[PDB]
């Protein structure tokens, strides 16, 4: 069905100049006459339409009050504004106002912004700035820059920030976040949308005002086409309405424009033809007819002189030219012609005041050319002359002293000084983009003629247009409402299709056609098929034009696939984004250019080939080297440093030399040559950034360094061999060149004193400034610490320390660096990553942890570089050296899952035992089949390493059954690292054992009083490592802790995590007890597949014939893992961009099966649920995730409290977070398990406490914001493994699919660590003190030799022989091991003695002290009790004792998230006690605030109460410690207060 | 040298040096079979070839060790590049020998230098330079140090190893003529020693700290007695920007510029 079209044939070659109406009818009084070598056509000043019988200029005292303050000094409104103020203020309806240029469209735009602003009034205040944003799209940059000032002045009363969109992507996003009224060009807004920087505030963008929308005819028209299509499609899909205001010129097809804007022909459509122009203009046209350009130019000069003479003594003249030099050239020319003819005085007659003012200002003038003209009535105005001088000219003209301003279009655009008469001279401009002399565009012509007639002084404008005869018709049609607007989207359709695909809006040809329908092109093709290459036959064949749209989509996809920007299949019509396409869309590069780069770029390019490749870009395809400039090009060829392989007659050579000249800062002479220079430089910025991104992604270190240097060099207009002090634009070029002459490395200056540097440069006067600037220069310090993790992966903790004085004026809000880790040859990047240094976090260390692979031929070094992304020569390098690196031994192979037959339930022995396995499964999974003969039939300690969800609990149950068979009065203790998991297992085994086997199971809690009773009573003691350590710390006293028989430890692979050392110490203590207590405490360990399982087996007493380490590919249900990279450094932007991919993955992988999506935090859950539902609704498959019917939801939806949760569950989506009550959690879990709801969005912290398994597991953004360090720390691999293991449905699902969407930085880390088994290490060295003091008071440790012996039991000691470098060790030798053990133990003992928790005598014996006994008694941190004993005096009180408690080191882990500071600040002002110097980032002040809030029983947020409960959990033990320490001290009143 | 466009043509030629790095020939002839054997890592070899020039010779010190339980073979584990400027037939290295902490574990093994074209004998210049270095520095044992010559043959680099005999050492230490054919130079002064490549281990480079290595364009700034501190990094290219500051720095500034430049708004930025 699809057919390939000829896109370039379909396009309009003239673009902006293309003509659509073959005829051009002129008004009644529009005579014409052939004067001489030219034709003079006239058109009279249109008579204004008589005021309607019931229409008037209503004063500003009638519009709403909130809109009055925006109109300052304005008494009545123009006719147009008075007509449509009701539409622009009272309704949110899309508008299409067609008004003449210079009729006051900006005031209508202000009316619409005032409506959007009055929607937010903040009654007591003035405005709620941070709740809305308004986009104002104006076409020219100068126009944007002047609208910014105008609207800022107008709206200053509201405090609304009006800003232009400029700068790098980070600067633009910060600007958006900081401001409200975003003024921008179509290209700028399109590029920010493509890059996604505004994704965080598009929701708050409540209005877009497309000003001067006749740009749709221009080659820039596709930009507005894409903007409006995207805005409308987002409105329709996401349903968040955004109001479109189209301010357009009076031209045809405005009905189609309104259709394209979704504007009602009745309400939102108006038409104010040129009759309504506030200052009607008599427009005359002089079409020169001769066919020789020399005579054409001479006639042009004569005609401009004649027209100047026409109004010489009557009115002011604004002559418009194309070039800055041509400005002064023609101004001096006309001055000389009037001088020759003796008509010079007509302009400046004896107006003594005006003439003397002009003469004085001239004699004050610093511009020589303008000084030459100011004495007379002539003046020049171009951007290339001083700001002071151009404002001088502007104010002089406003004072009417000057009579003839010669200017280019920038004045007419960016400054509103309207003159009585305007004279456009020639209308021919050298376009480098087309590489030839072309014609003025409609937008520029309209703006330049808009100034014709000052509304204040002028009663009739006079616009002369001196053109060529053939082109006369084009401008006549443009200016007589006869230039119909026509889409140019066929020129750039592949680019827009690629942009949409990259943004993810369109995925397959169907969605692509759906988007294409909205575009303005669609309406044009529908209305007029012939003009767009379509036959009425085709139109009748496809009334909606679906076939033609599909053909266009097919052609665009074919181009994109051929250039490799998209992976397009002709079978299903689906699109897949390529990284090349991502870069192309983000940097607006053309598909031909990106293909050229993909074909040419190689790892081995040099700085000579780089320039050639850049020059060969298709963007310059039109640029052709002309002979007239060849001699100057040769001069530049001789002077440019980088040799040119090409021959100077190639356009590629031309671009090469032009770019080198720009960078070298040389000055050129030929106007066309400077035009080409400007064009190529402005293109080169983006082009070189794109090439740098390509090479960075492909991992070529040398070439990426070269290209980044070249990008920064172009930006800073300086070769990188220069003095880096030029980058400070405030410094004198003379002093920077003196420094350059005294050539020494820049770093030499840092160590010196300001006088020292001043005398080195021989500039003592500058010395202080140079010192300030050199110290302002950015600089970083790197400190690396590396630990081998396995034989093929290291871990590098890199600390970054700023070494410069931050200064907002030069640096700004942030500084961007690139961290590159590359191999010995520095030819392949192993790890590249961004790094943002925000101003808030300067002068402090930043940790950056990453995993870098190490290959077989162990290289001598790797290199880590940090290079600024903006500054030149701001680099720092550090060689990481593998000279003393000891790689752990390669781990042994897993115990292969021998192909045993399915183990039948009869294999078990006891009938009562089988009773609880009969009806659940008739056979045990192969893992249990294999492990049974070792667990049930054998007695030695057993290790079972199987992937999560492999039923390790059933093997543990076999062990319990074996113990019970040995004796019914045995005792099994089931240790589980997480309390939620402990609760789950307690329920499972209470239903399994106690209810059926009548065997007691007791779950210990944090109460030592009842824990002993439960242990002595029950037979299956569920415990957590800490709740059991509080018991085993006195195991000698507790016989119930001694006469155990079975010790089951659950997922010991959680030994190497936070709180893991507690589990490790209790397990090692049990091993030692067993060794001493005359009867082995047989141990059964369950884990995920562990690479280093042999060591743990040896530590725990296992045998090599009882170690069962399987592989992650041994799970009963196979797993399909998919990791999606999202290279978005910003975290919120990545989070919001992942939303649509979640829905796409749900559709692709599990369309009709359970899905669980794990989100980072407590707030992201609701947003993710709402977003998935919104996208499913945008697609026609609404409520598709509700496998049940709403009839079955009311009984459960009536139990919930969260109304939004009720809404999502009604639509078919549930969500879970800690803030929810257990009732709600269990209810949604029950619904999901039953299958009523398909999608469940759960918090990250909940991955452990979940009684549900789904077919599909999606993981979001595997990082979370730790506010203590204000950094996004990665997910622990234990938690991630738990999340992926939740994708375990044994019988319902043949496979389990899990998709993790993670940053490209962590992509490789997850790819590595999620497929292979999991190595585990010990972290006891850092949390050693607590348990060591506990054992000291228990008297297990009595001398440092016994301390070393005690350490010889810990799992730590085992790993200090296989992976020593992990523990700062330098050798596995006995000497090294003993020395490290002695150093560690001595350090810990010394620290404890300083805390006074122990006493060391003879430096060899340890004895307990009161602080140590109390800390071990109530399980407090030795540091916390030290702080308590020191801070607690005889005269403390509750007011201060609460503070002392809040300073306890048991609260350092209270979560500090984002948005948590402002409400904490609010809380600080209400609690009974005030806090001194409260830094709300501090967990201790936070904990004090929440303690006071709990005591005062005030209302708290759900998330804050979540942490309040955690605080109160340990608060009781902390205050008990307070009481006991004050008891020891002997302070009655403080003890009473405690 | 012409120094006007000859450097341009030579830079263009040097831009293609990486093609030579896959056609390497080792001259295994006249080897005495009795001395040490030497093993050169291909990564450092290829980097050295790439960073060189076709006309002006470059040279760098070799450092290496012996593998365990095999002292008659020597692995070259490091190459040091020092501030130098050379001509088409000699290299003017500084008197100071390399000194750094990492080098303290390796024993100097000689130097390696490029040659514009292959020759069948060790040149008087190379022998005299080797003898002078050995005499000045006691650590340079005359039985383990060697000279490695890389000759740019048509589309290839031919590597040959030479060892200095005691007679050649005396003649070099006494000689003072720097001409192409000094008196008393005989083919008995040198002998060929076995050298071979290896893909089994990787060596590294050491370049100066404060400055770069190539001074050919900054000839005046170089002195034989110049002192220099080393640094663990990788070398730049002969024609790198840093090595020819004159071409990039001798330009002029902008004064009253951009006044008559074209008007083109950068709409996208």
């Amino acid at each position: 069905p699809r057919q390939v079209l000829d896109l370039e044939d379909l396009v309009f070659t003239q673009g902006s100049h293309f003509m659509a109406n073959k005829r051009c009818q002129l008004p009644d009084g529009s005579f014409r006459r052939q004067r001489k070598g030219y034709e003079e056509v006239h058109v009279p000043a249109l008579k204004p339409k008589p005021f309607g019988s019931e229409e008037q200029l209503l004063p500003v005292e009638k519009l709403p009050k909130y809109a009055q303050a925006g109109f300052e000094g304005f008494k009545t409104l123009n006719r147009i504004q008075s007509k449509l103020y009701r539409a622009a203020l009272e309704t949110d309806e899309n508008l299409l106002l067609c008004a003449p240029t210079g009729a006051g469209k900006t005031n209508v735009a202000l009316m619409c912004m005032l409506r959007e602003i009055g929607k937010h009034i903040n009654m007591d205040g003035t405005i709620n700035v941070d709740d809305f944003k308004i986009i104002y799209i104006a076409p020219m940059r100068s126009l944007v820059q002047e609208m910014v000032g105008s609207f800022g002045k107008r709206l200053a009363t509201y405090g609304i920030t009006v800003a232009e969109l400029t700068g790098d992507h980070q600067l633009c996003k910060e600007e958006i976040s900081a401001t409200q009224i975003i003024v921008c060009t179509p290209e700028k807004w399109d590029i920010i949308t493509r890059k996604g920087g505004e994704r965080t505030y598009t929701q708050l963008v409540r209005l877009i005002i497309l000003d001067e929308i006749h740009l749709l005819h221009d080659d820039r028209g596709p930009v507005l086409e894409a903007l409006v299509a995207r805005a409308i499609r987002n409105i329709e899909m996401t349903q968040e309405d955004v109001r479109l205001i189209g301010l357009s010129a009076t031209l045809p097809n405005y009905e189609d424009v309104a259709t394209f804007l979704r504007v009602d022909p009745a309400k939102g459509l108006f038409y104010f033809d040129n009759s309504f122009r506030p200052v009607p203009l008599e427009q005359t046209y002089v079409g020169i007819t001769e066919k020789k350009a020399i005579k054409r130019f001479q006639i042009m000069n004569e005609i401009v002189y004649e027209k100047i003479m026409e109004h010489a003594g009557k009115n002011q003249v604004l002559v418009f030219v194309h070039s800055r030099k041509e400005t002064g050239k023609t101004a001096r020319a006309i001055r000389d012609m009037c001088l020759e003819k003796d008509t010079l005085g007509l302009f400046l007659r004896e107006g003594s005041a005006s003439t003397e003012v002009l003469r004085t200002e001239a004699e004050q003038c610093k511009n020589l050319e303008l000084k030459d003209l100011l004495p007379y009535g002539f003046a020049i105005h171009h951007a290339g002359m001083t700001r002071v001088d151009r404002t001088l000219v502007e104010d002089l003209f406003a004072d009417k002293h000057i009579q003839v301003l010669v200017s280019t279009a920038t004045l007419a655009w960016g400054v509103n000084l309207p003159a009585h008469t305007v004279i456009i001279k020639g209308t021919q401009v050298y376009s480098p983009e087309k590489g030839r002399w072309t014609e003025l565009g409609a937008l520029d012509i309209l703006q330049m003629l808009g100034r014709a007639g000052r509304p204040q002084y002028d009663t009739k404008g006079e616009g002369i247009l001196i053109t060529s005869h053939g082109e006369l018709q084009y401008y006549l049609s443009l200016l007589n409402q006869q230039l119909p607007i026509e889409s140019q989207m066929v020129s750039k359709l592949p680019d827009m299709l690629n942009a949409e695909i990259v943004l993810g809006n369109v995925q397959n040809a169907k969605d692509a056609v759906n988007w294409l329908g909205y575009a303005y092109l669609y309406i044009r093709m529908l209305r007029s098929p012939t003009l767009y290459g379509i036959s009425h036959d085709d139109l009748k064949g496809d009334p909606l034009l679906d076939q033609r749209r599909l053909d266009l989509v097919h052609t665009a996809a074919l181009m994109l696939d051929k250039n490799n920007l998209v992976k397009y299949d002709k079978k299903t019509g689906n699109f897949q984004v390529t990284e090349l396409g991502r870069i192309a869309s983000h940097y607006y590069i053309t598909n031909d250019t990106v293909q050229t780069y993909n074909q040419l770029l190689k790892p081995t390019l040099s700085e000579i080939e780089l320039f050639r490749v850049f020059s060969l870009s298709s963007e310059f395809k039109n640029i052709t080297v002309r002979e007239e400039e060849k001699l100057e090009l040769q001069k530049l060829l001789e002077r440019v440093p980088i040799p040119v392989k090409e021959s100077i007659e190639e356009p590629s050579a031309k671009i090469n030399v032009l770019l080198q000249a720009f960078i070298s800062q040389l000055k050129l002479e030929g106007f066309a040559l400077m035009a080409d220079m400007v064009y190529v430089t402005q293109s080169a910025g983006r082009l070189m950034r794109a090439i740098f991104e390509i090479v960075l992604n492909r991992g070529w270190a040398q070439l990426t360094d070269k290209t980044l240097n070249l990008c920064k060099m172009i930006d800073k207009r300086m070769w990188q061999s220069m003095c880096p002090l030029r980058q400070f634009r405030k410094l004198p070029e003379e002093v920077v060149k003196k420094i350059e002459k005294k050539n020494f490395p820049f770093e030499r200056l840092y160590d010196l004193n300001h006088n020292e540097i001043g005398e080195l440069i021989r500039m003592p006067k500058m010395g202080k400034t140079i010192h300030k600037y050199v110290h302002l220069f950015p600089k970083l310090e790197l400190s690396v610490h590396l630990q081998p993790i396995t034989r093929s992966t290291l871990k590098v903790e890199l600390t970054i320390t700023p070494d410069f004085q931050w200064d907002e004026k030069v640096h700004g809000s942030s500084e961007a660096f690139w961290i590159l880790v590359e191999d010995v040859d520095s030819e392949v990047i192993l790890h590249h990553e961004y790094f943002l240094l925000k101003a808030k976090y300067a002068q402090d260390e930043h940790l950056i942890t990453f995993f870098v692979p190490v290959f077989e031929p162990l290289p001598p070094q790797y290199f880590i570089r940090v290079v600024s992304d903006r500054w030149l020569s701001c680099e720092t390098q550090l060689p990481v050296s593998f000279r003393h690196l000891i790689l752990p031994e390669k781990y042994p192979p897993p115990t292969e899952l021998l192909d045993l037959q399915p183990l039948p339930v009869s294999a078990l022995r006891n009938s009562a035992f089988e009773s609880l396995y009969q009806d659940k499964f008739p056979f045990f999974n192969p893992i249990q089949t294999q492990v049974f003969n070792t667990v049930y039939n054998s007695d030695d300690n057993v290790f079972v390493g199987a992937p999560t969800g492999s039923g390790k609990t059933i093997c543990a149950e076999f062990a319990i059954l074996r113990m019970l068979l040995q004796s019914s009065e045995g005792r099994c203790v089931y240790i589980t690292p997480m309390e939620a998991l402990a609760e789950q297992v307690y329920m499972d085994w209470y239903e399994k054992f106690q209810d059926r086997l009548n065997k007691k199971v007791v779950l210990l809690t944090g109460e030592t009083s009842t824990d002993l009773k439960l242990l002595g009573k029950g037979n299956i003691i569920i415990s957590t490592p800490e709740k059991w350590d509080i018991l085993s710390r006195r195991w000698k006293q507790r016989k119930n802790v001694q006469n155990i028989n079975l010790f089951v430890v659950d997922e010991v692979h959680l030994i190497g995590g936070e709180n893991g050392p507690v589990l490790e110490v209790i397990c090692s203590r049990m091993r030692y007890i067993s060794s001493q207590i005359e009867r082995p405490i047989r141990i059964v360990a369950l884990s995920s597949s562990l690479s280093n399982a042999k060591d743990v087996a040896h530590w725990l007493g296992c045998s090599a014939t009882s170690t069962f380490n399987f592989h992650p590919n041994v799970r009963p249900v196979p797993l399909e893992l998919h990791i999606q990279g999202f290279n978005i450094s910003h975290t919120q932007t990545r989070l919001l961009s992942m939303a649509k991919p979640v829905y796409h993955a749900i559709t692709k992988h599990s369309p009709k099966k359970p899905v669980i999506v794990f989100v980072p935090s407590r707030k992201q859950t609701r947003l993710t649920a709402i977003d998935i539902l919104t996208t499913c609704a945008a697609d026609i498959q609404r409520q598709r995730f509700l496998h049940c019917t709403e009839k079955d939801l009311i009984p459960y939806l009536e139990k919930l409290s969260d109304s939004t949760l009720k809404e999502t569950l009604l639509n078919g989506v549930g969500y879970l977070h800690e803030g929810l009550s257990p009732m709600e959690r269990r209810l949604v879990e029950q619904l999901f398990s039953s299958g009523a709801i398909q999608v469940v969005v759960a918090s990250r912290s909940l991955c452990w406490g979940m009684n549900v398994a789904a077919h599909l597991v999606i993981i979001m953004d595997t990082q979370y914001y730790n506010g203590k360090i204000h950094a996004y720390v990665d997910y622990p691999i234990y938690d991630v493994l738990q999340m992926v293991g939740h994708a375990n449905r044994p019988l319902q699902d043949d496979e389990g699919r899990c998709v993790i969407m993670c940053q490209g930085s962590k992509k490789d880390f997850f790819k590595k660590f999620l497929y292979e088994p999991l190595p585990v290490e010990s972290h006891l060295d850092h949390c050693m003190h607590d348990h060591f003091n506990a054992e000291i008071v228990t008297k297990t440790i009595e001398n440092k030799q016994d301390a070393v012996d005690y350490l010889t039991w810990t799992f730590l000691y085992r790993r200090m022989t296989q992976n020593p470098n992990y523990y700062n060790l330098q050798g596995i030798s006995h000497r090294h091991l003993s020395d490290h053990l002695s150093e560690l133990v001595e350090q810990t003992l010394s620290d404890l003695e300083q805390s006074k928790c122990i006493s060391i005598e003879d430096e060899m014996d340890v004895a307990p002290l009161n602080l140590g006994m109390i800390a071990a008694y109530y399980y407090i941190n030795y540091t916390t009790i030290e702080l308590f004993s020191m801070s607690l005096n005889a005269k403390t009180k509750v007011r201060g004792l609460i503070e002392i408690i809040s300073n306890a080191a048991e609260y350092e882990n209270i979560p500090i998230r984002h948005h948590e500071d402002n409400l904490l600040r609010q809380l600080a002002q209400k609690v009974p006690h005030k806090l001194n110097n409260p830094k709300f980032n501090d967990p201790h002040v936070k904990t004090n605030l929440l303690l006071q809030a709990h005591l005062s029983r005030m209302q708290l947020s759900a998330e804050l109460q979540s942490d309040t409960e955690e605080i109160l959990s340990k608060a009781i033990r902390l205050i008990q410690a307070c009481v006991d320490v004050l008891s020891s001290n002997g302070w009655l009143s403080p003890a009473l207060a405690a | 040298f012409s120094s006007k466009t000859e450097w341009r043509v030579r830079a263009i030629s040097a831009a293609n040096l990486h093609l030579r790095t896959n056609h390497i020939y080792v001259s295994s002839d006249d080897i005495k079979e009795t001395g040490y054997t030497y093993i050169l890592p291909k990564n450092v070899l290829k980097k050295f070839i790439c960073i060189s020039d076709l006309r002006a010779q470059i040279a760098g010190y070799l450092y290496g060790v012996s593998p365990p339980d095999n002292p008659q073979v020597k692995e070259i584990r490091c190459i040091v590049m020092v501030p130098q400027w050379g001509t088409h037939q000699t290299v003017h290295l500084p008197g100071q020998l390399p000194q750094h902490e990492y080098l303290k574990e390796m024993e100097p093994l000689g130097w390696i230098h490029t040659q514009p074209n292959e020759s069948p004998q060790l040149s008087p210049q190379d022998v005299t330079t080797h003898a002078k270095i050995m005499a000045d520095n006691p650590s340079w044992d005359g039985e383990k140090t060697i000279i490695i010559t890389c000759s740019f043959t048509p589309g290839s680099c031919t590597l040959t190893a030479y060892k200095l005999t005691p007679s050649g050492y005396e003649w070099g230490r006494q000689n003072t003529d720097k001409g192409n054919n000094p008196k008393g130079y005989l083919p008995s002064h040198y002998e060929r020693v076995q050298m071979l490549l290896s893909d089994r281990f990787l060596g590294f480079f050491m370049v100066p700290a404060q400055s770069s290595w190539n001074y050919n364009f900054m000839g005046v700034r170089h002195d034989p007695n110049m002192k220099y501190e080393l640094q663990l990094a990788n070398p730049k290219e002969f024609y790198h920007e840093v090595h020819r500051p004159s071409h990039f720095l001798n330009f002029a500034l902008l004064q009253e510029g951009e006044v008559y430049s074209a008007d083109r708004e950068d709409l996208y930025a």
